[PDB]
Formats: structure tokens, C-alpha cells, sequence
């Protein structure tokens, strides 16, 4: 599977050295924060962090935000494109406002995670790569997002929608397009990981403090 | 194309030993300039190296 | 009662609530050892 | 004090933190590498240095693996020239058809330990990778189809050069060297990169086409452009 | 498969085969074969000078 | 002797489905943050001689003694600090484990880390937990905010004298950044490509310092162990396996769930029990992978009489790995399953080194002319020795499990693969 994205910067003016980016006030704040969790002399350690606060802040990477993250951090503009071309989770492309991500590894393939798939490009009228005219909506295919027994699920924006159908998913991205913030979490019921027919285990109250403690401890 | 002259142009002979080759020099009568064989010196490596805790050996790539 | 789901604190946060907690944290930290040196390059 | 390390039986006399590769050399046997440069620091990606230690059941990283006191290194093992074998299929299952074109041609390592340590057949039946080549100024001609990822032009540009305009973008077979953007890597000491790449990713552009290596006459001579006398 | 006089072939759209990668002078018995070459206008490697003496060919 | 049927009074993680509170109110209504002070008053031998007895194995894939690996950071200091850090990258497909126990127990992961800390002599503990589990980590800050201002951990941590950190570090997306050297490259903000070994990161981790990577149910687990006995946790399983374990059921099952239950029940007991068993009965059932990716798969003939453990799923040409229980019935494609396992090993490699990254992007492109049978039967030893080749011959343990997938379809379904191949010939012959 081709993944359609390039790793080397042709400048545009829609991104270039000279587009406007800098960190907002509180965002400083918070990058000082950030610096000081790593020993003295280490402070490249902090360049996922600050990157991804860059990324929050602007809702994507541009060259100049990856440049602004090396000057603050004193770390080589090359170093700040390795991670930032490595790691998935940065966008160095502009994406929708929302930005569904469908799992499609063998777990949540085993379930129908193709009609979730399926319905999102008929109900968006998009391909599994492309935005929406709009500029409301992004739709890509991703590994394991780790809520396996919910499968099949979707992540948009961070947050997890799970054991999901066809119906569900147009109901939440009619939601999302509505202006409402649906509730994440599963739509079949379930609220966690419990098994969907009942409790086989936890089914007593837990035991308080100190139920077994060692004679010694 | 490239002319010569040079009957030795050539010749390259191949010997096992600096003193092997003086001699056969020194017995056919040629002139001779001895070069003395230079071999890298050892060096200490170490992969833990890379990322030291203070000092400057560290990398900042792999 | 066993039957309600209490990890509902969840349906509150926005983007930067995990800054900002990293930002309060900031008070009851220890300081940080130092390498001697401000950065390897140096 | 040294310790006693065995090269196919034979006893030698290593310091401590001396490596498979340097002991091996020091017995007399050269070890076949693509990432290893003595003047560089070890990175060990390439693994096509890896040896077999006589009771071990795994192959070590001969370039990066300290001795440890009575060892018994299996250079010429059945263990060694299948994990030879295999990562130069793997090397050769990647690379371009492009050795008639190519610089390098008489004087590549890929060439040479191919035809020493590798098979003679190919079992790729899949179609090859193409990348985009960079353009990093007037002496350095980059055909990265050519690269095998062996990161010796990055360690080089920022330990001896102390220019980190080089590394690695993406991941996977995707993986990529060079700068990310459109700069060119301008320094004093660019053309070294041009000799310690070992295949011909890295050529000069001067030089480009213009001969073979077993045509021309090597005379050793000094340097005059500058007081070092290189 | 008989061996008579030696050509320079084309592709069928002109252009020279040849792209000096002086395979042939390495390979010929008598070093009948000089060939110098350098990068071409559009960039492309080929032979500025493809000599065969037909007087050292041994066919 | 017979396992499983574990019991809610013994079962260590509590609050599991969230229906109870999760915040230190909660968590000290049950056991949590009890008696700390005295374990850590107790001090690093007692502590590491109780999870040596214990015998507790590694849960976050390769099980090695915990106990053994907390003692060789046990060395004395040499003027560098130490770190504890706690691996929450749960990659694997099929796992979820992870993710329960830091949304629901966030305090159990803390003092974990706490007591962690004080056996292996460390100064902080960073938890690097996975970047799309961002409310799962908003809720570990606020558990740690919650500690620190009752004064758990910090400076004289539960009033015993001992200092404490325990800093938490948002990766991105990099099923690779899961593995623990990876792990440190990406916590000093570089790539996140493995490192190789020697040093170990006993010796020389994250900084340069010393430091012990450990999974979240390990070190949720330690204080618990820590508290009760170890004679005790080694009761619970067989004599080298001991303890209880969480099993993430899902695939082509009833009920798929997270559960907890003891280290060697039955596989076809825990299916049937604790997820409703196979969607068209046992009778319906193909394969079973029972560590998630990583591990092969085994097909019905082994699951009916096979133990949910270490050695029993070793001695079955398998392993235990994550825990991670993925069924597939017999309406499947377990050709196309296996692809899909291999693509996504392809698009998570590093890259780093020349066996994985090229022999898997090689082996994703045979799998994928297996699934529509454009091959020869002779390409199936091809890929069997490529595979072989790509293992024991990389950096890291990505490059091991991305062929060992392979060679269980390869052992287990190899008439599969040939009858494609057979109709595809035959399918293309009538044109
Ligand atoms: C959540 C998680 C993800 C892991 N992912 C990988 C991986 O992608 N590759 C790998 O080789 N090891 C992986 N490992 C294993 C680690 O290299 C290492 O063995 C483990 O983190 C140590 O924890 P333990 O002592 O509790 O077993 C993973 C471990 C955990 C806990
Ligand atoms: S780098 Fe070596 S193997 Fe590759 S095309 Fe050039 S001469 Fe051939
Ligand atoms: S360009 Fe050459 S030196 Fe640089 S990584 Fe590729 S093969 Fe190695
Ligand atoms: S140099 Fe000789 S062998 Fe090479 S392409 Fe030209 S004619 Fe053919
Ligand atoms: S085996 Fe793969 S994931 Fe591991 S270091 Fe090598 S390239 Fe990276
Ligand atoms: S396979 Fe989809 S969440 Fe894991
Ligand atoms: S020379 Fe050792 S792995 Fe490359
Ligand atoms: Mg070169």
C-alpha cells in the first residue's frame, strides 16, 4: 500500500521559510514547562513535545513551525525534519477540520471495518485519501489504534468511537457536520471493555484496604 | 592516441619483502627510493559511545 | 452500585488539557540533574 | 591487562572493549562491512558484518560487539556466509541495474563483496524501488536509487564536517537521505563524502563519465595547494 | 553468428546504444578498442571518441 | 492440576470496565497506596528478593524475570541519576490491556512506579505512553496530579525520605517507538530507531543514565505483590509461570472483552467462558493467534488442548507474547489475514536496518501475490528462507516478529496457498 505523501519539500507560497508562524503567549507557557522535565543539557529531548504543541496550535506543520521549534530548542533544522517525517501523527500537509482515521489492521478487519470504511466515502462522497471540498473532513486507513475488542473503530480528533456500524458512523459524522461534539466511546451498548452479554468477572464489590496484606510487609 | 618511448613504462614487479626488493634493485642497478610501509593505527571503539551522559561523543542522528 | 460508568471525566477535555495539566505538575517537581554542559554540541 | 580471544582457533592478545572486527583484523582477516568506518562512529544497521561466536546461537554485530575473554570467532562459519549471503540478497534485491552507467563501476564495494561473499543468483521476482534524487550543489552528484541507507555521508557531515544538514526523512523502505529541503551541502571537506560512500549514490561530478578505475596509473605524490601537505 | 566488420548500433528512435562503459576495452584480447567519453549537452554519458584498430582486432 | 475460575477477591486489577470512581478517593477505597511508606522503609532487597519469589515475567511480550532484570539495575550509583521507565506503547494489534490499566488505574500505574523506583534506586520514572491515547494520558496526569498534592510522590515520598518523579511523555504514532530502546531514543527527542546491545539500558539508557524499562502491567503489579505475599502470586499459575495475566479476546468471537484470569487456563476454557466462545460454535473455528502479531498463529488441532502460558504456547511452536487472543472462524481468508498482518509490519518498520526494512517489504509483496494466487509453489520455500533470513539477523525483535507470522501460515496452511496458486493457474489457462 502506497502511502501518497513525499518526504522532500518543494517551497510553495502556501508553505515556505516565509510563512507566518509563531507561538502564542500561553503556548511559550507552556513550552517552558515542557523543557524543564529533562536534565540540564538535554534539551533536545523536548522536540516531539513542542512539536506536537506546534501542530495543535496551527493544525498542521509547516516548514517555518519546524524551523521555529529547531531555533527555540537549538537543534538542527535536519534533526527537527527527521522527526517530524518519521513520526505519523504530524501533518506536514494541511488536513479537514475533522480527521477520521479508520483501523484497519487484521483485528478490526476481521469485524466489518470495510463497511465502516464504505460508508464514510459514500456519506462524504471522498476517497480513503482525499478532504472534502469543504475543507471539513479528512479520511485516511491506520494500524492497530489499540481498542481492539471495541473493533471496529474510528479516531477523529482524539477521540475513540468504537464498536461502530455503517449506521452509527453516518449518525456521528452527521453529528460532527451538524456543529455537535458526539460522545466517544462504544455505540453498542458497551461502556469499556466488558464482555457485551454481562459481568463474567469484578461481579462482587472489591475488597478494601488491607484484605491480604503480608504478616510482615 | 598516447605514444611512449619508455621500455619500463609498465613494468611493476611484485616482491614479499622491503629487504627482497632493495637487493633485486641493488643487483640489477637500478637507482633506488624506499618508501616505508605506513599501517593504520589502532583505535579504540566503542558503540556506547554514542550516547554518553555528558560528554561530547554523543550523536544526534543514527 | 455496579452498573454505571464513572470514567466520564473524559468527555470534557479539549486540546491542550494535557499541557496544561503538565503545567500545573510544574510546582511539585525536584529539580533536574545537569550534564555540566548547557548542550552536547557545546 | 589484554585478554585472550581465539579467531578460528588461533589465540590473540586484545585490549579490553576491543572489537570482533578489530581482533579479526588484527589476526589478518578482513571482515566485510558497509557501514563500518574506522574514522566514524559504529552505527551497525548494515549487518553484513555479522560472525558467529563458536557457542552462541545468535550472530553478533562484529562491528559493534566487544570481545569478551575466550571467545572463539568463526569468521569463515556456515552461520557467517549464510548471513552474508542473506543480506546481500537483500542489498542486491533493492539496488538499480545501473552498473555500465555508474561511476562507480570497477571500484565498488556492493561489486566486490557481492562477487566474494554473496550469491551468484537472484531471487527477486517483484518490481525495484525508484527515489527521487537530490540536488545538494556543484560537486556532489546524488543518484540515491544507488544508496543502501548505510548513513556514513550523515555520521560524516556532522562528526568530522560538523555540518548536520544530512539524515534520514520517513521510515520503512521508504526511508530517504538527504537534507529535506533545497540546500546545498557546501563545505571544505564535501568531497570526502564522495569517497566513503561505497556505492555510487555519491559521485563526483567533475569526474563524472569520464574514466574507469582500471584504466588510469596511480602516482603517489603531496599536495601543494595549501601548507598541511596532504 | 559469423564475425565480420564491427557496427555501432542505434535505438529505434536514434539514439546511440553506446553509453561508455568501456566494457568492450576491458574485455578485448588486444586492446584494439580506445574510448574516451564526458557528460553530454542533455546530460547524457556518451563517447566523444570510439576507435577500433582493425589492424589489432583478432575478430 | 487444573487452572482458571480466578476469583474477584484475588484478582489484582480492580476497577477493570471502569465502573467504579478511578481517582485516589476510589483507589484507596480498595487496597491502593497502602502501607508505602513501609515498603519503601522495607527498602530495594526486600523488594526485589519479594518479586524474585513472586517469580513475575515480563507481560509486555518477551517474558524475562523481572526480579533478575531489577537487580542488574540494582548496581550501585556512580554519580549519574537512574530512571524507571514505564513502557505504554501498546502497539501490538490485539492488545488493550494496556490502555484499561492507565484509564482506569492510574493510581495502581503510579505507585507501581513508585515502588519501582525505590527497588531499582531511581530518581524518576517517565511513562511514555502511546500519542493516540490522549485522554487515557489527560487521565494519568490527573492521577499523578492527585498524588502529588497528597503527597504520594515527590520530595519525602509518603513520608519515607525517598525522592520520586514520575514525569509523563506523550510519543507519537511508531509501533517501533514501542520497543524499549526505541523507546529512549524517542524520549531524548531523536528518531526512535533501536539501539543495539551491548550497552544494555541497565548500563546506559535514556540520557546516558542508567535506567529499566518495564511494562505498566508489570509495574502495576509490583505493588500488589508487594503488599500480599509472592508465595502467593507464585500459588496462582504453574511452578515457572506464575500470577494472574490479562487476555484481550476479540476477532470472530461472541463477546469479545478484556479479562483477567490466572497464567495457565485453558485456552478453549477462557474462549467459552469469558467471550461467549466462537460466533458459529467451537465446531467453526480455524485459527487462533494467541500473542497477538508477533506470535504465529496454531489452528484448531493445537487450540483444543494447548494452556495459556509461557511453555505451553512455546512447546507449541508459539508464544504467550501480549496475551493478545485473536480468533478467526472458518469463514476467513486467513491468506488475506496474514497480508494484512505482514502490511502492517511493513508500514511500521524503522528502517534502520537492511534485513528488515528490505526482507519485509519483500515478503509484504510475496503475501500479497499469495492472496490472488499469482505465484508458483515453489515461491512458498522462498518466502519460508527469506523469513529465516530476516530473523536473528536484525537489530531489534520487530525484524523476528515480522517473519514468524509467516512461517506459522506457511507450517499450518500450506495446502491453503497451494490450492490458490492451483486455481488462479486455472482461472488464467481458460483466457
Ligand atoms: C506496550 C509495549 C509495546 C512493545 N512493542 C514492541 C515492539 O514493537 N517491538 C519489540 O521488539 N518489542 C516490543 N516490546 C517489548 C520491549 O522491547 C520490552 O521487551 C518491554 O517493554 C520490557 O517490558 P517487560 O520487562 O515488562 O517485559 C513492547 C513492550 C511493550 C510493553
Ligand atoms: S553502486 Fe555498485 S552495484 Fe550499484 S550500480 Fe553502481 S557499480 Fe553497480
Ligand atoms: S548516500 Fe552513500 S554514504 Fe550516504 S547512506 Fe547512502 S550509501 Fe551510505
Ligand atoms: S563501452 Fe563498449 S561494451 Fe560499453 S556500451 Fe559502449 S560499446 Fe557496449
Ligand atoms: S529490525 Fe526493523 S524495526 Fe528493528 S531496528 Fe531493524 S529496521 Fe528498525
Ligand atoms: S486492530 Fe484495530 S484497534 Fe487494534
Ligand atoms: S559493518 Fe557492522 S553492521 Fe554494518
Ligand atoms: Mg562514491
Amino acid at each position: 500500500g502506497a502511502g501518497g505523501a513525499l518526504f522532500v519539500h518543494r517551497d510553495t507560497p502556501e508553505n515556505n521559510p516565509d510563512t507566518p508562524f509563531d507561538f502564542t503567549p500561553e503556548n511559550y507557557k507552556r513550552i517552558e514547562a515542557i523543557v524543564k522535565n529533562y536534565p540540564e543539557g538535554h534539551k533536545a529531548a523536548a522536540v516531539l513535545p513542542v512539536l506536537d504543541l506546534a501542530q495543535r496550535q496551527n493544525g498542521w506543520l509547516p516548514i517555518s513551525a519546524m524551523n521555529k521549534v529547531a531555533e527555540i530548542l537549538q537543534v538542527p533544522p535536519m534533526r527537527v525534519y527527521e522527526v517530524a517525517t518519521f513520526y505519523t501523527m504530524y501533518n506536514r500537509k494541511p488536513v479537514g477540520k475533522y480527521h477520521i482515521q479508520v483501523c484497519t489492521t487484521t483485528p478490526c478487519m476481521l469485524r466489518n471495518s470495510d463497511s465502516i470504511l464504505e460508508a464514510i466515502q459514500k456519506k462524504l462522497g471522498i476517497k480513503v485519501g482525499e478532504t472534502t471540498p469543504d475543507k471539513l473532513f479528512t479520511l485516511i486507513e491506520v494500524e492497530c489504534l489499540g481498542a481492539c475488542v471495541n473493533a471496529p473503530m474510528v479516531q477523529i480528533n482524539d477521540n475513540y468511537y468504537e464498536d461502530l456500524t455503517p449506521k452509527d458512523i453516518e449518525e456521528i459524522i452527521d453529528e460532527l457536520k451538524a456543529g455537535k461534539i458526539p460522545k466517544p466511546g462504544p455505540r453498542s451498548g458497551r461502556f469499556s471493555c466488558e464482555p457485551a452479554g454481562g459481568l463474567t468477572s469484578l461481579t462482587e464489590p472489591p475488597k478494601g484496604p488491607g484484605f491480604g496484606v503480608q504478616a510482615g510487609l | 592516441w598516447s605514444s611512449t618511448a619508455d621500455p619500463l613504462s609498465n613494468l611493476v614487479l611484485t616482491f614479499s619483502t622491503k629487504e627482497d626488493a632493495v637487493a633485486f634493485a641493488e643487483k640489477n642497478g637500478w637507482s633506488f627510493d624506499v618508501e616505508e610501509r605506513k599501517v593504520p593505527k589502532p583505535k579504540s571503539k566503542s558503540y556506547g559511545a554514542n550516547f554518553s551522559w555528558n560528554k561530547r561523543t554523543r550523536v544526534s542522528t543514527k | 452500585d455496579n452498573s454505571t460508568y464513572r470514567n466520564l471525566q473524559h468527555h470534557e477535555y479539549s486540546t491542550y488539557t494535557f499541557l496544561d495539566l503538565n503545567v500545573e505538575l510544574s510546582k511539585f517537581r525536584m529539580p533536574q540533574p545537569s550534564s555540566g554542559r548547557q548542550s552536547p554540541r557545546h | 591487562n589484554l585478554i585472550e580471544v581465539f579467531v578460528d582457533g588461533q589465540s590473540v592478545m586484545v585490549e579490553p572493549g576491543t572489537t570482533v572486527l578489530q581482533a579479526c583484523e588484527k589476526v589478518g582477516m578482513q571482515i566485510p562491512r558497509f557501514c563500518y568506518h574506522e574514522r566514524l562512529s559504529v552505527a551497525g544497521n548494515c549487518r553484513m558484518c555479522l560472525v558467529e561466536i563458536e557457542k552462541a546461537p545468535k550472530v553478533v554485530a562484529a562491528c559493534a560487539m566487544p570481545v569478551m575473554k575466550g571467545w572463539n570467532i568463526l569468521t569463515n562459519s556456515e552461520k557467517s556466509k549464510k548471513a552474508r549471503e542473506g543480506v546481500m540478497e537483500f542489498l542486491l534485491a533493492n539496488h538499480p541495474l545501473d552498473c555500465p552507467i555508474c561511476d562507480q563501476g570497477g571500484e565498488c564495494d556492493l561489486q566486490d563483496q557481492s562477487m566474494m561473499f554473496g550469491s551468484d543468483r537472484s531471487r527477486f521476482l517483484e518490481g525495484k524501488r525508484a527515489v527521487e534524487d537530490k540536488n545538494i550543489g556543484p560537486l556532489v552528484k546524488t543518484i540515491m536509487t544507488r544508496c543502501i541507507q548505510c548513513t556514513r555521508c550523515i555520521r560524516f557531515a556532522s562528526e568530522i564536517a560538523g555540518v548536520d544538514d544530512l539524515g534520514t526523512t520517513g521510515r520503512g523502505n521508504d526511508m530517504q537521505v538527504g537534507t529535506y529541503i533545497e540546500k546545498m551541502f557546501m563545505s571544505e571537506l564535501s568531497g570526502n563524502i564522495i569517497d566513503i560512500c561505497p556505492v555510487g549514490a555519491l559521485t563526483s561530478k567533475p569526474y563524472a563519465f569520464t574514466a574507469r578505475p582500471w584504466e588510469t596509473r596511480k602516482t603517489e605524490s603531496i599536495d601543494v595547494m595549501d601548507a598541511v601537505g596532504s | 553468428r559469423f564475425r565480420g566488420e564491427h557496427a555501432l548500433r542505434r535505438y529505434p528512435s536514434g539514439e546511440e546504444r553506446c553509453i561508455a562503459c568501456k566494457l568492450c576495452e576491458a574485455v578485448c584480447p588486444a586492446q584494439a578498442i580506445t574510448i574516451e567519453a564526458e557528460p553530454r549537452a542533455d546530460g547524457s554519458r556518451r563517447t566523444t571518441r570510439y576507435d577500433i584498430d582493425m589492424t589489432k582486432c583478432i575478430y | 492440576t487444573s487452572f482458571g475460575s480466578l476469583k474477584d477477591e484475588d484478582r489484582i486489577f480492580t476497577n477493570l470496565y471502569g465502573r467504579h470512581d478511578w481517582r485516589l478517593k476510589g483507589a484507596q477505597s480498595r487496597g491502593d497506596w497502602y502501607k508505602t511508606k513501609e515498603i519503601l522503609l522495607k527498602g530495594p532487597d526486600w523488594i526485589l528478593g519479594e518479586v524474585k519469589t513472586s517469580g513475575l515475567r515480563g507481560r509486555g511480550g518477551a517474558g524475562f524475570p523481572t526480579g533478575l532484570k531489577w537487580s542488574f539495575m540494582n548496581k550501585p550509583s556512580d554519580g549519574r541519576p537512574k530512571y524507571l521507565v514505564v513502557n505504554a506503547d501498546e502497539g501490538e494489534p490485539g492488545t488493550c490491556k494496556d490502555r484499561e490499566i492507565i484509564r482506569h488505574d492510574p493510581h495502581k500505574l503510579v505507585e507501581g512506579c513508585l515502588v519501582g523506583g525505590r527497588a531499582m534506586g531511581a530518581r524518576a520514572a517517565y511513562i511514555y505512553i502511546r500519542g493516540e491515547f490522549y485522554n487515557e494520558a489527560s487521565n494519568l496526569q490527573v492521577a499523578i496530579r492527585e498524588a502529588y498534592e497528597a503527597g504520594l510522590i515527590g520530595k519525602n515520598a509518603c513520608g519515607s525520605g525517598y525522592d520520586f518523579d514520575v514525569f509523563v511523555v506523550r510519543g507519537a504514532g511508531a509501533y517501533i517507538c514501542g520497543e524499549e530502546t526505541a523507546l529512549i531514543e524517542s524520549i531524548e527527542g531523536k528518531q526512535g530507531k533501536p539501539r543495539l546491545k551491548p550497552p544494555f539500558p541497565a548500563d546506559v539508557g535514556v540520557f546516558g543514565c542508567p535506567t529499566t524499562v518495564a511494562n505498566v502491567e508489570t509495574v502495576a503489579v509490583s505493588p500488589t505483590i508487594c503488599r500480599r505475599g509472592g508465595a502467593w502470586f507464585a500459588s496462582f499459575g504453574r511452578e515457572r509461570n506464575s500470577g494472574t495475566k490479562l487476555f484481550n479476546i476479540s476477532g470472530h468471537v461472541n463477546h469479545p472483552c478484556t479479562v483477567e484470569e490466572e497464567m495457565s487456563v485453558p485456552l478453549k476454557e477462557l474462549i467459552e467462558k469469558h467471550a461467549g466462545g466462537v460466533i458459529g460454535g467451537w465446531d467453526n473455528l480455524l485459527a487462533v493467534i494467541p500473542g497477538g502479531s508477533s506470535t504465529p498463529l496454531i489452528p484448531k488441532s493445537v487450540c483444543e488442548t494447548v494452556l495459556m502460558d509461557f511453555d505451553a504456547l512455546v512447546q507449541a511452536q508459539t508464544g504467550l507474547g501480549t496475551a493478545a487472543v485473536i480468533v478467526m472462524d472458518r469463514s476467513t481468508d486467513i491468506v488475506k489475514a496474514i497480508a494484512r498482518l505482514i502490511e502492517f509490519y511493513k508500514h511500521e518498520s524503522c528502517g534502520q536496518c537492511t534485513p528488515c526494512r528490505e526482507g519485509v517489504d519483500w515478503m509484504n509483496k510475496v503475501m500479497a501475490r499469495f492472496v490472488k494466487g499469482d505465484a508458483r509453489p515453489a515461491e512458498i520455500d522462498s518466502l519460508w528462507e527469506i523469513s529465516k533470513q530476516i530473523e536473528g539477523h536484525t537489530i531489534c525483535a520487530l525484524g523476528d516478529g515480522a517473519a514468524w507470522p509467516v512461517q506459522g501460515l506457511i507450517r499450518h496452511f500450506r495446502p491453503e496457498l497451494e490450492e490458490r496458486m492451483q486455481q488462479f493457474a486455472l482461472q488464467h489457462q481458460a483466457r
